[PDB]
């Protein structure tokens, strides 16, 4: 049923989750704090609006609180408000009862990275994935110290189609 | 007592397409690999590890049509299998 | 008739360690990155495909000694299981 | 016993590769043609020698040989000349009666990327990891479309020793 916590999520059932030495450590569904976040940029300067932007936001919020996370929503940031927001969710004391993190991007994206709210060519606001990881590994992030940490990116990385020609 | 840790460990980025290459968003549907990503981890959550989950997603965007991109897995230091384990 | 293909598919990239750090090599015994690739493929090539057995090798380095480094996987457009399949 | 080509490679047996829809197909092993590339830096110009470089020379080309590659060992080479010899090797005939190609790179190397022999600080000589992937792409070599094609890279990427403290 759809009508639980999980929603549409498939349950693992208990016979397949002894089934399942290498696995990531789950900690105790009663204590545990799982937190996500989610930037989503939808409303530019000079970039065109990313309509159906609100479905992906609605879709992933869903999905991650299905899984059990918390999830934070920030929309319309410049990168430098993305690092600020980083760099505070990265400081949660939340974490340190978690067991595992996501992180969510959506926004205009280039080769570069990911397009903060006043991004344009003349005066680029551009947010790396290097800065992504820095921001959450174990110097600037020990509560997840042996923890998943996902990042998932939606955005363009430049101009091509990503296609080739053949001929069979 | 102080210990060494790792300084970049148990990450793994899911990119929406390969470097230089767009990614497709419907006007009204969404994002094509946000909603295929969300289709597969309701779907698979439950029996595959989020390795396994995002080699499913990249399977399904194999075959190329008028708006084609190819999801791709990157700086990946899972040292481990990371089930979910919905409904635990 | 023409069709279109992905450009970028099908590849998996291994590096030594993670961006910024160093990858160690014993004058006498070599590379440990290479050494330990090399102990893995030939213990799990005939049972795992190539991205667990990737995963193998980045648990083997978890412990980090006077000498630490996390090799990592990057730019994964594989959409199946690669098995070496070895005898055959 | 190690006395056969597969060496000390364990060998899959009829059983184990029944039990093994989401597969890489393999190609006949009487009519298949694989192809495998090292190239390894050791004698520079201006960093220093790379003492053992030999035994992971002779470790990846046996290993590689185990598993059924014909390879190709290349030594000592600029930025150019692994460029020259990665489009060479990406318009070898052989690809396409091979169903995989396996790829390995070691040397010095720092953030941007690989180190070839002439390599200083004030003239780089550096090969990406980007340009190795552009080269082995369908556009460059189209023999290889639909065929695995794994990189492998022993290379420091930076000066850090890739660890931070914690207390217990």
């Amino acid at each position: 049923t759809s009508s639980g916590s999980e929603g549409n999520v498939k349950l693992c059932s208990l016979e397949e989750a002894q089934r399942i030495a290498e696995i990531y450590p789950i900690m105790d569904k009663s204590s545990r704090t799982r937190l996500a976040l989610i930037i989503c940029n939808e409303e530019f300067d000079s970039i065109p609006r990313r309509t159906g932007a609100e479905v992906d936001i609605t879709g992933m919020t869903m999905l991650l609180q299905n899984l059990g996370y918390s999830v934070d929503v920030k929309k319309n940031l410049t990168a430098s408000d993305m690092t600020t927001e980083l760099e505070a969710f990265a400081h949660r004391p939340e974490h340190k009862t978690s067991d595992s993190t996501f992180l969510v991007f959506m926004s205009h994206g280039i080769r570069e990275g990911i397009c903060g709210k006043k991004h344009s060519e003349q005066v680029p606001d551009i947010l790396q994935l290097n800065a992504i990881f820095n921001m959450l590994n174990t110097k600037n992030c020990p509560s997840l110290k042996d923890k998943p940490k996902v990042i998932i990116i939606q955005a363009c990385r430049g101009d091509s189609p990503g296609v080739v020609w053949f001929k069979d | 007592a102080i210990k060494k840790a790792h300084i970049e460990k148990d990450f793994i980025a899911f990119c929406s397409s390969t470097p230089d290459n767009v990614s497709w968003r419907h006007p009204t549907m969404g994002s094509v690999f946000i909603g295929r990503l969300i289709e597969h981890m309701q779907e698979y959550a439950c029996s595959c590890d989020v390795e396994e989950i995002f080699r499913k997603v990249r399977f399904s965007f194999e075959q190329p049509d008028g708006r084609a991109q190819m999801p791709t897995t990157d700086r990946v230091t899972l040292t481990r299998c990371f089930y979910l384990f919905p409904g635990h």
